[PDB]
Protein backbone atom coordinates (compact mmCIF):
# COMPACT_ATOMS: atom_id res chain seq x y z
CA UNK A 1 0.00 0.00 0.00
CA UNK A 2 2.88 2.45 0.19
CA UNK A 3 3.53 2.45 -3.48
CA UNK A 4 0.07 3.60 -4.21
CA UNK A 5 0.72 6.05 -0.56
CA UNK A 6 3.80 7.58 -2.36
CA UNK A 7 2.77 7.29 -6.56
CA UNK A 8 -0.96 9.42 -4.99
CA UNK A 9 2.05 11.49 -3.15
CA UNK A 10 3.53 12.52 -5.46
CA UNK A 11 0.31 12.57 -8.28
CA UNK A 12 -0.88 15.45 -5.78
CA UNK A 13 2.32 17.21 -5.59
CA UNK A 14 2.35 17.47 -9.49
CA UNK A 15 -1.85 18.56 -9.67
CA UNK A 16 -0.19 20.74 -7.37
CA UNK A 17 2.55 21.79 -9.72
CA UNK A 18 -0.55 22.41 -12.49
CA UNK A 19 -2.05 24.73 -9.85
CA UNK A 20 0.29 27.05 -8.88
CA UNK A 21 1.72 26.75 -12.63
CA UNK A 22 -1.60 28.35 -13.97
CA UNK A 23 -1.62 30.61 -11.21
CA UNK A 24 1.84 31.62 -11.82
CA UNK A 25 0.91 31.86 -15.52
CA UNK A 26 -2.24 34.32 -14.57
CA UNK A 27 -0.44 36.93 -12.52
CA UNK A 28 2.55 36.85 -14.00
CA UNK A 29 10.10 36.77 -13.10
CA UNK A 30 11.05 34.12 -14.54
CA UNK A 31 12.66 31.84 -12.31
CA UNK A 32 9.80 30.99 -10.81
CA UNK A 33 7.76 29.72 -13.41
CA UNK A 34 10.77 27.82 -15.17
CA UNK A 35 12.04 26.24 -12.08
CA UNK A 36 7.90 25.79 -11.60
CA UNK A 37 7.95 23.94 -14.97
CA UNK A 38 10.87 21.68 -14.44
CA UNK A 39 9.69 20.75 -11.00
CA UNK A 40 6.20 19.76 -13.58
CA UNK A 41 8.40 17.44 -15.51
CA UNK A 42 10.36 16.13 -12.93
CA UNK A 43 7.28 15.22 -11.11
CA UNK A 44 6.24 13.35 -14.61
CA UNK A 45 9.68 11.69 -14.50
CA UNK A 46 8.44 10.02 -10.60
CA UNK A 47 5.12 9.63 -11.72
CA UNK A 48 6.35 7.17 -14.79
CA UNK A 49 8.81 5.91 -12.22
CA UNK A 50 6.11 5.46 -9.04
CA UNK A 51 3.83 3.99 -11.76
CA UNK A 52 5.68 1.65 -12.81
CA UNK A 53 6.95 0.35 -9.58
CA UNK A 54 3.11 0.09 -8.45
CA UNK A 55 1.96 -2.18 -11.38
CA UNK A 56 -1.84 -2.55 -10.45
CA UNK A 57 -4.30 -4.33 -12.58
CA UNK A 58 -20.65 -2.06 -21.22
CA UNK A 59 -18.21 -4.68 -18.37
CA UNK A 60 -15.32 -1.84 -17.55
CA UNK A 61 -17.84 0.53 -16.27
CA UNK A 62 -14.78 1.55 -13.88
CA UNK A 63 -13.44 3.63 -16.79
CA UNK A 64 -16.84 4.54 -17.82
CA UNK A 65 -17.42 6.10 -14.61
CA UNK A 66 -14.11 8.04 -14.45
CA UNK A 67 -14.37 9.39 -18.02
CA UNK A 68 -17.69 10.66 -17.81
CA UNK A 69 -17.55 10.82 -14.02
CA UNK A 70 -19.23 8.99 -11.91
CA UNK A 71 -18.17 7.56 -9.16
CA UNK A 72 -17.50 3.64 -8.40
CA UNK A 73 -18.56 3.32 -5.18
CA UNK A 74 -21.82 2.41 -6.75
CA UNK A 75 -20.08 0.33 -9.32
CA UNK A 76 -18.05 -1.75 -6.60
CA UNK A 77 -21.30 -1.51 -4.13
CA UNK A 78 -23.55 -2.67 -7.02
CA UNK A 79 -20.90 -5.72 -7.41
CA UNK A 80 -21.81 -6.27 -3.54
CA UNK A 81 -25.15 -6.40 -4.20
CA UNK A 82 -24.61 -8.28 -7.42
CA UNK A 83 -22.74 -11.60 -5.81
CA UNK A 84 -24.74 -11.47 -2.77
CA UNK A 85 -28.14 -11.37 -5.11
CA UNK A 86 -26.63 -14.03 -7.48
CA UNK A 87 -25.59 -16.05 -4.78
CA UNK A 88 -28.90 -16.29 -3.16
CA UNK A 89 -30.13 -16.88 -7.08
CA UNK A 90 -28.13 -19.69 -7.70
CA UNK A 91 -28.27 -21.52 -4.17
CA UNK A 92 -32.17 -20.89 -4.65
CA UNK A 93 -32.51 -22.53 -8.09
CA UNK A 94 -30.35 -25.61 -6.40
CA UNK A 95 -32.76 -25.50 -3.79
CA UNK A 96 -36.33 -25.75 -5.98
CA UNK A 97 -34.30 -28.21 -7.93
CA UNK A 98 -33.23 -30.25 -4.66
CA UNK A 99 -37.13 -29.98 -3.76
CA UNK A 100 -37.97 -31.38 -7.74
CA UNK A 101 -35.52 -33.93 -7.25
CA UNK A 102 -36.60 -35.47 -3.78
CA UNK A 103 -40.38 -34.53 -5.13
CA UNK A 104 -40.18 -36.59 -8.31
CA UNK A 105 -37.69 -39.43 -6.94
CA UNK A 106 -40.28 -40.02 -4.01
CA UNK A 107 -43.13 -39.68 -6.28
CA UNK A 108 -41.30 -42.51 -8.27
CA UNK A 109 -40.94 -44.35 -4.96
CA UNK A 110 -44.41 -44.79 -3.82
CA UNK A 111 -45.02 -45.28 -7.67
CA UNK A 112 -43.79 -48.61 -7.73
CA UNK A 113 -41.25 -50.32 -5.23
CA UNK A 114 -39.13 -52.80 -7.60
CA UNK A 115 -37.80 -48.79 -8.73
CA UNK A 116 -37.33 -47.65 -5.42
CA UNK A 117 -34.39 -49.78 -4.06
CA UNK A 118 -32.32 -48.23 -7.37
CA UNK A 119 -33.59 -44.93 -7.31
CA UNK A 120 -32.43 -44.40 -3.36
CA UNK A 121 -28.89 -45.58 -4.45
CA UNK A 122 -29.96 -42.55 -7.29
CA UNK A 123 -30.73 -40.33 -4.58
CA UNK A 124 -27.54 -41.36 -2.69
CA UNK A 125 -24.83 -41.22 -5.06
CA UNK A 126 -22.56 -38.06 -5.93
CA UNK A 127 -22.05 -38.32 -2.79
CA UNK B 1 -55.57 -44.80 -33.39
CA UNK B 2 -52.79 -48.09 -31.12
CA UNK B 3 -50.13 -46.48 -32.80
CA UNK B 4 -51.02 -42.92 -32.55
CA UNK B 5 -51.63 -42.98 -28.87
CA UNK B 6 -47.86 -44.77 -28.07
CA UNK B 7 -46.86 -41.19 -30.38
CA UNK B 8 -48.55 -39.09 -28.66
CA UNK B 9 -47.77 -40.33 -25.71
CA UNK B 10 -44.10 -39.95 -26.00
CA UNK B 11 -44.39 -36.58 -27.62
CA UNK B 12 -46.16 -35.27 -24.54
CA UNK B 13 -43.29 -36.81 -22.37
CA UNK B 14 -40.97 -34.69 -23.80
CA UNK B 15 -43.48 -31.54 -23.77
CA UNK B 16 -43.73 -32.56 -20.04
CA UNK B 17 -39.76 -33.37 -19.64
CA UNK B 18 -39.22 -29.24 -21.12
CA UNK B 19 -42.19 -27.63 -19.49
CA UNK B 20 -41.06 -29.95 -15.79
CA UNK B 21 -38.14 -27.63 -16.01
CA UNK B 22 -39.52 -24.50 -17.59
CA UNK B 23 -41.37 -23.05 -14.66
CA UNK B 24 -38.54 -23.83 -11.76
CA UNK B 25 -35.91 -22.13 -14.50
CA UNK B 26 -38.04 -18.94 -14.33
CA UNK B 27 -39.57 -18.79 -11.22
CA UNK B 28 -38.44 -19.60 -7.92
CA UNK B 29 -36.78 -17.63 -4.51
CA UNK B 30 -34.05 -16.76 -2.74
CA UNK B 31 -32.59 -17.64 0.23
CA UNK B 32 -31.94 -16.08 3.32
CA UNK B 33 -28.26 -17.62 3.77
CA UNK B 34 -27.49 -16.15 7.54
CA UNK B 35 -28.80 -12.55 7.03
CA UNK B 36 -31.87 -11.60 4.48
CA UNK B 37 -33.88 -13.03 1.64
CA UNK B 38 -35.43 -10.87 -0.47
CA UNK B 39 -33.47 -8.31 -2.30
CA UNK B 40 -34.17 -4.47 -2.39
CA UNK B 41 -35.09 -4.58 -5.72
CA UNK B 42 -37.60 -7.21 -7.06
CA UNK B 43 -38.59 -6.19 -10.59
CA UNK B 44 -37.57 -8.77 -12.81
CA UNK B 45 -36.79 -11.18 -10.30
CA UNK B 46 -40.98 -11.78 -10.21
CA UNK B 47 -40.25 -13.99 -6.70
CA UNK B 48 -43.18 -15.91 -6.26
CA UNK B 49 -44.46 -17.93 -2.54
CA UNK B 50 -43.12 -20.89 -1.52
CA UNK B 51 -46.22 -22.79 -0.86
CA UNK B 52 -47.63 -22.18 -5.09
CA UNK B 53 -44.16 -22.93 -5.95
CA UNK B 54 -43.98 -26.31 -4.08
CA UNK B 55 -47.42 -26.99 -5.17
CA UNK B 56 -46.23 -26.69 -8.52
CA UNK B 57 -43.36 -28.85 -8.31
CA UNK B 58 -45.51 -31.68 -6.61
CA UNK B 59 -48.82 -30.96 -9.93
CA UNK B 60 -45.82 -30.74 -12.58
CA UNK B 61 -44.02 -33.68 -10.79
CA UNK B 62 -47.21 -35.87 -10.63
CA UNK B 63 -48.33 -35.38 -14.10
CA UNK B 64 -45.16 -37.11 -15.86
CA UNK B 65 -46.03 -40.26 -13.13
CA UNK B 66 -49.75 -39.82 -14.41
CA UNK B 67 -48.67 -40.28 -18.50
CA UNK B 68 -46.37 -42.64 -17.47
CA UNK C 1 -30.50 -50.66 -16.82
CA UNK C 2 -28.79 -48.87 -19.37
CA UNK C 3 -27.50 -45.31 -18.79
CA UNK C 4 -28.14 -45.98 -15.09
CA UNK C 5 -25.06 -44.58 -13.42
CA UNK C 6 -22.73 -45.34 -16.42
CA UNK C 7 -20.50 -42.18 -16.12
CA UNK C 8 -18.87 -43.55 -12.32
CA UNK C 9 -17.21 -40.23 -11.05
CA UNK C 10 -18.36 -38.20 -8.34
CA UNK C 11 -19.17 -35.06 -10.35
CA UNK C 12 -18.89 -33.41 -6.90
CA UNK C 13 -20.89 -29.98 -5.94
CA UNK C 14 -19.93 -27.16 -7.69
CA UNK C 15 -16.27 -26.12 -5.69
CA UNK C 16 -17.44 -22.40 -5.44
CA UNK C 17 -20.91 -23.94 -3.52
CA UNK C 18 -23.06 -21.49 -3.39
CA UNK C 19 -24.90 -23.67 -0.83
CA UNK C 20 -21.94 -21.94 1.40
CA UNK C 21 -21.48 -18.11 2.42
CA UNK C 22 -19.39 -17.40 -0.61
CA UNK C 23 -19.03 -13.87 0.68
CA UNK C 24 -17.38 -15.22 3.86
CA UNK C 25 -15.61 -17.59 1.98
CA UNK C 26 -13.83 -15.63 -0.28
CA UNK C 27 -13.36 -12.76 2.42
CA UNK C 28 -15.39 -9.94 0.67
CA UNK C 29 -17.14 -9.25 4.11
CA UNK C 30 -14.76 -6.45 4.70
CA UNK C 31 -15.68 -4.62 1.37
CA UNK C 32 -18.68 -5.04 1.80
CA UNK C 33 -18.64 -3.94 5.67
CA UNK C 34 -17.01 -0.63 3.61
CA UNK C 35 -19.31 -0.31 0.27
CA UNK C 36 -22.37 -1.09 1.49
CA UNK C 37 -25.56 0.84 1.80
CA UNK C 38 -26.32 -0.58 5.29
CA UNK C 39 -23.46 0.20 8.01
CA UNK C 40 -22.42 -2.39 10.56
CA UNK C 41 -24.00 -0.28 13.24
CA UNK C 42 -27.46 0.67 11.50
CA UNK C 43 -27.49 3.36 9.61
CA UNK C 44 -27.77 4.32 6.18
CA UNK C 45 -24.20 4.45 4.57
CA UNK C 46 -25.24 5.76 1.51
CA UNK C 47 -24.24 9.94 1.56
CA UNK C 48 -21.90 9.32 -1.50
CA UNK C 49 -21.96 11.86 -4.59
CA UNK C 50 -22.65 10.26 -7.97
CA UNK C 51 -19.57 11.30 -9.00
CA UNK C 52 -16.23 11.61 -7.32
CA UNK C 53 -16.95 14.72 -6.01
CA UNK C 54 -14.58 14.04 -2.32
CA UNK C 55 -11.84 12.65 -4.12
CA UNK C 56 -11.56 16.20 -6.11
CA UNK C 57 -12.76 17.67 -2.03
CA UNK C 58 -9.26 16.01 -1.08
CA UNK C 59 -7.92 18.29 -3.93
CA UNK C 60 -8.47 21.96 -4.02
CA UNK C 61 -9.88 23.87 -6.78
CA UNK C 62 -13.00 24.32 -8.96
CA UNK C 63 -13.71 20.68 -10.50
CA UNK C 64 -16.71 20.90 -12.69
CA UNK C 65 -16.83 17.42 -14.19
CA UNK C 66 -15.83 16.80 -18.01
CA UNK C 67 -9.76 9.28 -24.56
CA UNK C 68 -7.49 7.22 -22.09
CA UNK C 69 -8.78 3.73 -23.69
CA UNK C 70 -7.56 4.84 -27.30
CA UNK C 71 -4.34 5.45 -25.25
CA UNK C 72 -4.18 1.88 -23.65
CA UNK C 73 -4.84 0.45 -27.84
CA UNK C 74 -1.76 2.08 -29.15
CA UNK C 75 1.23 2.10 -26.18
CA UNK C 76 9.66 3.93 -24.78
CA UNK C 77 10.81 7.42 -23.35
CA UNK C 78 9.67 11.12 -25.08
CA UNK C 79 12.10 13.42 -25.83
CA UNK C 80 12.08 17.09 -24.64
CA UNK C 81 14.63 20.66 -25.14
CA UNK C 82 14.92 22.49 -21.54
CA UNK C 83 16.75 25.63 -23.79
CA UNK C 84 14.26 25.66 -26.37
CA UNK C 85 11.46 25.72 -24.09
CA UNK C 86 12.45 27.82 -21.22
CA UNK C 87 13.13 30.08 -24.77
CA UNK C 88 9.60 29.51 -25.40
CA UNK C 89 8.27 30.14 -22.30
CA UNK C 90 10.02 33.39 -22.18
CA UNK C 91 7.68 35.71 -24.20
CA UNK C 92 4.05 35.76 -21.15
CA UNK C 93 3.85 40.07 -21.26
CA UNK C 94 2.02 41.58 -17.97
CA UNK C 95 -0.43 42.29 -20.24
CA UNK C 96 -4.22 40.87 -19.69
CA UNK C 97 -5.60 38.54 -22.12
CA UNK C 98 -8.81 38.08 -22.96
CA UNK C 99 -12.06 36.92 -21.21
CA UNK C 100 -12.14 34.29 -19.01
CA UNK C 101 -13.51 33.23 -15.46
CA UNK C 102 -11.34 32.76 -12.50
CA UNK C 103 -13.64 30.63 -11.35
CA UNK D 1 -10.48 -22.84 -7.13
CA UNK D 2 -12.14 -20.60 -9.20
CA UNK D 3 -11.25 -19.38 -13.53
CA UNK D 4 -9.21 -16.43 -13.30
CA UNK D 5 -9.51 -14.41 -16.35
CA UNK D 6 -6.87 -11.73 -17.91
CA UNK D 7 -8.69 -9.90 -20.74
CA UNK D 8 -11.58 -6.80 -19.63
CA UNK D 9 -9.05 -4.80 -17.34
CA UNK D 10 -6.12 -2.71 -18.33
CA UNK D 11 -3.02 -2.29 -16.27
CA UNK D 12 -2.10 1.44 -14.28
CA UNK D 13 1.41 1.80 -15.50
CA UNK D 14 -0.10 1.84 -19.32
CA UNK D 15 -2.97 4.06 -18.17
CA UNK D 16 -0.11 6.22 -16.59
CA UNK D 17 2.50 5.81 -19.34
CA UNK D 18 0.86 6.44 -22.71
CA UNK D 19 -1.28 9.11 -20.34
CA UNK D 20 2.95 11.15 -19.79
CA UNK D 21 3.08 10.47 -23.08
CA UNK D 22 0.47 11.82 -24.84
CA UNK D 23 1.18 14.82 -22.21
CA UNK D 24 4.46 15.36 -23.55
CA UNK D 25 3.28 14.88 -26.99
CA UNK D 26 0.69 17.88 -26.29
CA UNK D 27 3.41 19.75 -25.07
CA UNK D 28 6.06 19.59 -28.20
CA UNK D 29 2.68 19.98 -30.24
CA UNK D 30 1.70 23.12 -28.41
CA UNK D 31 4.95 24.26 -28.04
CA UNK D 32 5.66 24.11 -31.43
CA UNK D 33 2.77 25.94 -32.60
CA UNK D 34 2.57 28.67 -29.88
CA UNK D 35 5.89 29.90 -31.35
CA UNK D 36 4.19 30.97 -35.09
CA UNK D 37 1.73 33.63 -34.79
CA UNK D 38 -0.27 37.54 -30.40
CA UNK D 39 -2.84 36.73 -27.83
CA UNK D 40 -3.29 33.30 -28.52
CA UNK D 41 -0.24 31.65 -26.95
CA UNK D 42 -1.70 32.54 -23.53
CA UNK D 43 -5.51 31.30 -23.68
CA UNK D 44 -3.90 28.40 -25.38
CA UNK D 45 -1.35 27.42 -22.76
CA UNK D 46 -4.04 28.04 -20.25
CA UNK D 47 -6.26 25.67 -22.29
CA UNK D 48 -3.83 23.11 -22.66
CA UNK D 49 -2.76 22.91 -18.75
CA UNK D 50 -6.25 22.61 -18.07
CA UNK D 51 -6.99 20.01 -19.92
CA UNK D 52 -3.95 18.05 -19.05
CA UNK D 53 -5.02 19.11 -15.45
CA UNK D 54 -9.21 17.55 -15.17
CA UNK D 55 -7.00 14.50 -17.46
CA UNK D 56 -5.18 14.26 -14.51
CA UNK D 57 -8.17 14.82 -12.06
CA UNK D 58 -9.48 11.39 -13.20
CA UNK D 59 -6.15 10.12 -12.97
CA UNK D 60 -6.35 11.13 -9.14
CA UNK D 61 -9.29 9.48 -9.11
CA UNK D 62 -8.26 6.15 -10.29
CA UNK D 63 -5.39 6.24 -7.94
CA UNK D 64 -7.27 6.92 -5.12
CA UNK D 65 -9.96 3.79 -5.94
CA UNK D 66 -7.12 1.24 -6.75
CA UNK D 67 -6.22 1.17 -3.22
CA UNK D 68 -6.30 -7.13 -6.79
CA UNK D 69 -7.98 -5.75 -9.55
CA UNK D 70 -7.99 -9.25 -11.65
CA UNK D 71 -9.54 -11.13 -8.42
CA UNK D 72 -12.55 -8.86 -7.57
CA UNK D 73 -14.26 -9.71 -10.68
CA UNK D 74 -13.68 -13.23 -11.76
CA UNK D 75 -16.06 -14.24 -8.94
CA UNK D 76 -18.74 -12.55 -10.22
CA UNK D 77 -18.11 -13.43 -13.95
CA UNK D 78 -18.24 -17.26 -12.88
CA UNK D 79 -21.32 -16.50 -11.05
CA UNK D 80 -22.59 -14.92 -14.47
CA UNK D 81 -21.11 -18.02 -16.62
CA UNK D 82 -23.39 -20.12 -13.93
CA UNK D 83 -26.50 -18.84 -15.02
CA UNK D 84 -26.18 -19.52 -18.81
CA UNK D 85 -24.48 -22.94 -18.26
CA UNK D 86 -28.16 -23.43 -16.11
CA UNK D 87 -30.10 -22.03 -19.33
CA UNK D 88 -28.45 -23.71 -22.25
CA UNK D 89 -29.51 -26.94 -21.92
CA UNK D 90 -33.88 -25.88 -22.72
CA UNK D 91 -32.75 -24.97 -25.99
CA UNK D 92 -31.37 -28.36 -26.73
CA UNK D 93 -34.17 -30.01 -24.59
CA UNK D 94 -36.50 -27.92 -27.35
CA UNK D 95 -34.21 -29.43 -30.41
CA UNK D 96 -34.55 -33.03 -29.51
CA UNK D 97 -38.47 -33.33 -29.41
CA UNK D 98 -38.16 -31.83 -33.15
CA UNK D 99 -35.22 -34.91 -33.76
CA UNK D 100 -37.56 -37.18 -32.72
CA UNK D 101 -40.52 -36.68 -35.03
CA UNK D 102 -38.40 -37.16 -37.96
CA UNK D 103 -37.65 -40.86 -36.63
CA UNK D 104 -41.30 -41.60 -36.36
CA UNK D 105 -43.26 -42.54 -38.87
CA UNK D 106 -52.27 -45.19 -40.24
CA UNK D 107 -52.50 -47.70 -42.80
CA UNK D 108 -55.86 -46.85 -45.67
Amino acid sequence: QQELATTQDQVASIIESFVELGVSIYDFTPEATKGMITNLQRNVDRLYKLNVRSNDPIPLEVVQYIEDGRNPDIYTREFVEAIRRSNQYQRGKMHGLKQLRDSLADKIVDEFPELKEPVEDIIKRTS
Amino acid sequence: DRLTQLQICLDQMTEQFCATLNYIDKNHGFERLTVNEPQMSDKHATVVPPEEFSNTIDELSTDIILKT
Amino acid sequence: YYYYVDPETTYTYQQPNPLQDLISVYGLDDISRQVARTNLDGTKAVKLRKSYKNQIADLSGKFSTISEQQWREQLQPPNFDWDLCSSVLSQFERSYPSEFANQ
Amino acid sequence: ALPHVEINQVSLALVIRNLTVFTMKELAQYMKTNVHTNSAKKIRFLQLIIFLRTQFLKLYVLVKWTRNFHVLIDLLNWFRTTNMNVNNCIWALKSSLNSMTNAKLNVD
